[PDB]
């Protein structure tokens, strides 16, 4: 306790910016695991849609998979447009 | 007195000398089957030996691939 705060404190004097250095990169280490917003990113990402929606050949047995893009059923995007 | 205390009576090595010459012989003829059935699976590749790999097919992707002919 004692040990590390003085420690700490006399790293803090003459040698400030590794103080720094090693600050930043411990949050940057540390604060995307816990930040809620991570995931908002990943589901940003696989909402862009780099290639063609390939249609699926329709059998009757799919109550979820829209027939038109209007249609309720569907992956949606309202979330997006809240951030 | 010799023969009955050192030795033993004919039928022993008769019959120890039939058993080894069976052994060896099947020893023998395993041999050479053994031999011609690898040559033959080394030429032919349809035995359990000489199996040389391929490339697995689960790693294939099966999926649309953003230009309808593959
Ligand atoms: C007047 C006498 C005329 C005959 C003279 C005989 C001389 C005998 C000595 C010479 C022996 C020749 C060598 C034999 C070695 C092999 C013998 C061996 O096969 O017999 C084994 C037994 O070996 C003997 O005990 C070896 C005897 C060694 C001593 C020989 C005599 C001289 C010894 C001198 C010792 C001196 C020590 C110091 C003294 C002061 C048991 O055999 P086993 O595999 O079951 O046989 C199966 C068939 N059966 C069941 C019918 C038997
Ligand atoms: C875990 C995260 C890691 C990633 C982040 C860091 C990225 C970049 C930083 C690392 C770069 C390499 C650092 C190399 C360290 C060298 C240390 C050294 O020996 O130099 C000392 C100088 O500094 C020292 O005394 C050694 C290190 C002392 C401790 C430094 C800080 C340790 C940790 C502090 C922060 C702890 C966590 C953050 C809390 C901050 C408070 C909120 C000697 O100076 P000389 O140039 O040799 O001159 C000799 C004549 N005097």
């Amino acid at each position: 306790a004692g040990r590390i705060a003085s420690f700490l404190k006399n790293a803090w004097a003459k040698e400030p910016v590794l103080v720094a250095s090693f600050a930043i990169g411990g949050l940057a280490i540390i604060l995307p695991s816990l930040s809620p917003y991570t995931n908002y990113a990943i589901r940003i990402n696989r909402a862009t849609p780099y290639n063609y929606p390939v249609p699926l050949r329709d059998d009757g047995n799919m109550p979820d998979v829209p027939s038109h893009p209007q249609d309720p059923q569907g992956p949606s995007l309202e979330w997006l447009k809240n951030l | 007195w010799i023969a009955r205390t050192f030795y033993d009576g004919p039928e022993k090595n008769y019959e120890k000398t039939m058993a080894i010459l069976q052994i060896e012989a099947e020893k023998a003829e395993l041999r050479l089957k053994e031999l011609e059935v690898r040559r033959l699976m080394r030429a032919r590749g349809d035995g359990p030996w000489y199996q040389y790999p391929t490339i697995d097919k689960a790693l294939i992707d099966h999926s649309p691939k953003t230009t309808p002919d593959n």
